[PDB]
C-alpha cells in the first residue's frame, strides 16, 4: 500500500485520470506511477509453497522426531539423512545438519 | 473488517476495529500499526503482500458503532468515545462534556481499565502498552497466516 | 482473591437533603478492601448456646450437615464525602475479624 | 544531517502559548499526574530507555495530529465539506485563495518520520526529545510566517488552535480535580 508522507496513513487508489491517484484523508496526493500498477494478488497453492516450510525444513535436521534414513550425505558423509515428506504431492526432501538439502525443498 | 472484542469483568460484547486499539495506546500511524502485524513494511515476501492487502482493506471498512472515531488521529477522543460506550453510569452523553474534570475522570478510568483487561498477562501497568501492541500484532499475524492456509 | 481482586471503590449519590450540609453533599464514595482472610476447620455447636466444637465428617454425613469451615474476614473501610465546594471528608474505619 | 536537542525552541513555544515549558516536555507523560504538578515540573518521569516506551508513541501521535491537521489546512479545495477545525478559517476565502493555499503554505513534515523511527530503534530519549522539538519547530515555522499577508492571520490562528488542542488533549489524560461525580446521570459512579 501507499503510506502518506505527511501523516503515516494508507491512501486510496481511485483510478480516474488513466493512472493511479493516491488520495489521503488529509488531502495529500502523490500520483505515484510505475511501481504500484498491481491492484489485486492471489496465490492459489498456499499451504504448499516454499516459504511455508522454510523454517521447518531448516530445523528438520535438528528435530529428533523427524524420520531418518540410512543414506550417505554427499557433503559431510554422514551415514544418515533426515527425510521429509511435505505437500499433497508427497515431495521427499533429504536434509542434513551440515546444510545439505536434496536438491528440492 | 478485522474486529477485536474484549470480554472482561469491566465490559464485554463490543467489537472494536483493530486499528482503534492501536490508536488508543498512542500508535496512530497506519504504517506503524500495520508494521506490528507484518513485522516489516518494506519486505516483498509473499505473506507480507497478502497481509498488507487485508489490513489496508480492513482499515477503510466502515463500522456502524465506531463511525465517528474511525478516522480520528487523536487518542484522547477515541478514549473518550470508548469510555462513553463502555461505562455503565454514563447515561447522559452530553451533560458531562461541559465539565473538563468529568472528561479527565472518564479518560483515566478507561485507561486504567484498558491497562488491566487488555492482555493482562503481558503486563498490567502503563509501561507495557507498546509491548501489548506488539503482541496483538503478532496475534493478528498468526490469524492471517492461518487465513491464507 | 479476596485481598487483591475484591477491592471496592464506588461513589453513590447522596439521597438526603434535610440539612444545609445535606444539600451541600451530592455524593459519598465507599472504599474498602479486605486485609485478613483465613478459613478454619469445620466446627459445630452442641448446646445451641455453647462453645463451637470440632465437627467430624461422619457427624456431618449422618445429620446432613456441611463439612464447612468458618471464613474470617478483616476489612478496612474508607468513606469519602463530596460537597459542591471541592473539599472532601474522610472517615476511616477498620473492621475487626468476623465470620 | 546530524540533529541535536534545542531547548530554546521549547522555551519560545511556551512563551508564545503562555504555558510553562514543563507542559510541552510532558506531552505523553501527563497520565497519573495533576496538571498543577505537570506545569511545575513535579513528578516528571525519567527519559525513556527502550523503544517500547508509550511516551514515544504518544508524542509521535501528537506530531502526527499536528501534521494531519496542517495538511488538511493546505488542501481545503479537495474537501467538499472541509473539517470543522479548518472550515472556520476558510469561510472568508475564495476558491482561488483556497487553491492558492496548497502552494503558499510551506511543508513542515521534512524528514520527521524516518528520523523518528531511526531514533526510536536507536535512542529512545533522543527520539522523544526530537519529537517534542520537531513539534515546537513546526509550530514556530507556522507562527513566523510573514508573506503573503492574507495568510499570516490564517496560519497563525491555525497553529495556535492546533497546539492548544494538542496540549488540551494531553491535558485531558491527566488527573482530574474535584467535581460532581453525578454529572453522568446515574445513581452510582465506579
Ligand atoms: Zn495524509
Ligand atoms: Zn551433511
Amino acid at each position: 500500500m501507499k503510506i502518506c508522507k505527511a501523516c503515516s496513513s494508507c491512501m486510496v487508489r481511485t483510478y480516474v485520470d488513466g493512472n493511479i491517484i493516491f488520495r489521503c484523508s488529509c488531502g495529500e496526493s502523490v500520483q505515484g506511477d510505475s511501481q504500484n500498477l498491481l491492484v489485486s494478488s492471489k496465490v492459489y497453492h498456499t499451504g504448499e509453497m516454499e516459504d511455508k516450510y522454510k523454517i521447518f525444513i531448516k530445523n528438520a535436521p535438528f528435530d529428533p522426531t523427524n524420520c531418518q534414513i540410512k543414506k550417505d550425505c554427499p557433503n559431510c558423509h554422514l551415514d544418515y539423512l533426515t527425510q521429509i515428506c511435505i505437500g499433497s504431492q508427497k515431495i521427499i526432501i533429504l536434509v542434513c545438519r551440515c546444510g545439505y538439502m536434496s536438491n528440492r525443498g | 473488517a478485522i474486529t477485536i472484542e474484549i470480554n472482561s469483568t469491566k465490559f464485554s460484547k463490543l467489537r472494536i476495529p483493530w486499528y482503534l486499539i492501536f490508536r488508543m495506546f498512542g500508535m496512530t500511524g497506519d504504517d506503524s500499526i500495520i508494521e506490528q502485524v507484518v513485522f516489516d513494511l518494506e519486505s516483498n515476501s509473499l505473506v507480507n503482500t497478502f497481509m498488507i492487502e487485508i489490513l489496508e482493506k480492513s482499515i477503510h471498512v466502515l463500522d456502524p458503532i465506531f463511525q465517528p472515531v474511525q478516522h480520528e488521529l487523536n487518542r484522547e477522543k477515541i478514549i473518550q468515545f470508548l469510555s462513553e460506550k463502555v461505562s455503565k453510569f454514563v447515561s447522559n452523553p452530553s451533560a458531562y462534556k461541559s465539565d473538563e474534570n468529568a472528561v479527565q475522570y472518564l479518560n483515566e478510568r478507561q485507561l486504567t481499565i484498558l491497562d488491566k483487561i487488555l492482555l493482562p498477562h503481558m503486563g498490567q501497568t502503563a509501561d507495557t502498552r507498546v509491548r501489548k501492541l506488539r503482541f496483538l500484532g503478532l496475534l493478528i499475524h498468526k490469524i492471517l497466516l492461518v487465513i491464507m492456509n | 482473591i479476596v485481598k487483591q481482586m475484591f477491592n471496592v471503590d464506588i461513589t453513590y449519590k447522596d439521597q438526603r437533603d434535610h440539612t444545609e450540609i445535606d444539600k451541600l453533599r451530592e455524593s459519598v464514595q465507599i472504599q474498602f478492601n479486605f486485609t485478613d482472610v483465613n478459613i478454619e476447620r469445620p466446627q459445630h455447636r452442641n448446646y445451641s448456646q455453647g462453645n463451637k466444637i470440632n465437627l467430624l465428617p461422619n457427624k456431618a454425613r449422618l445429620c446432613g450437615l456441611s463439612y464447612s469451615g468458618p471464613v474470617n474476614l478483616a476489612a478496612e473501610v474508607i468513606l469519602t464525602a463530596h460537597y459542591s465546594n471541592g473539599r472532601q471528608e474522610v472517615k476511616r474505619a477498620s473492621i475487626p475479624p468476623f465470620q | 544531517e546530524p540533529w541535536t536537542f534545542d531547548y530554546g525552541k521549547i522555551i519560545k513555544t511556551a512563551k508564545i502559548l503562555d504555558i510553562s515549558p514543563a507542559v510541552i516536555e510532558a506531552i505523553g507523560a501527563m497520565e497519573g499526574r495533576s496538571y498543577a504538578d505537570i506545569r511545575e515540573g513535579q513528578g516528571a518521569p525519567p527519559p525513556p530507555t527502550s523503544m517500547d516506551d508509550p511516551r514515544l508513541m504518544a508524542v509521535d501521535s501528537a506530531v502526527r495530529i499536528f501534521l494531519y491537521n496542517y495538511n488538511c489546512l493546505r488542501h481545503v479545495s479537495t474537501f467538499n465539506k472541509p473539517p470543522i477545525h479548518v472550515e472556520r478559517l476558510v469561510k472568508h476565502l475564495s476558491y482561488e485563495e483556497k487553491e492558492d493555499l496548497e502552494k503558499v503554505l510551506p511543508n513542515v513534515v521534512n524528514e520527521y518520520h524516518t528520523t523518528f523511527k531511526h531514533l526510536r530503534v536507536t535512542d529512545p530519549a533522543s527520539a522523544l526529545l526530537y519529537s517534542i522539538e520537531f513539534l515546537c519547530i513546526s509550530f514556530l515555522t507556522l507562527y513566523e510566517i510573514k508573506e503573503p499577508s492574507w495568510v499570516v492571520n490564517i496560519v497563525r490562528e491555525f497553529a495556535l488552535t492546533e497546539l492548544n488542542t494538542i496540549i488540551q488533549s494531553e491535558k485531558l489524560l491527566s488527573k482530574p480535580g474535584a467535581f460532581n461525580f453525578m454529572i453522568f446521570g446515574e445513581d452510582f459512579v465506579c
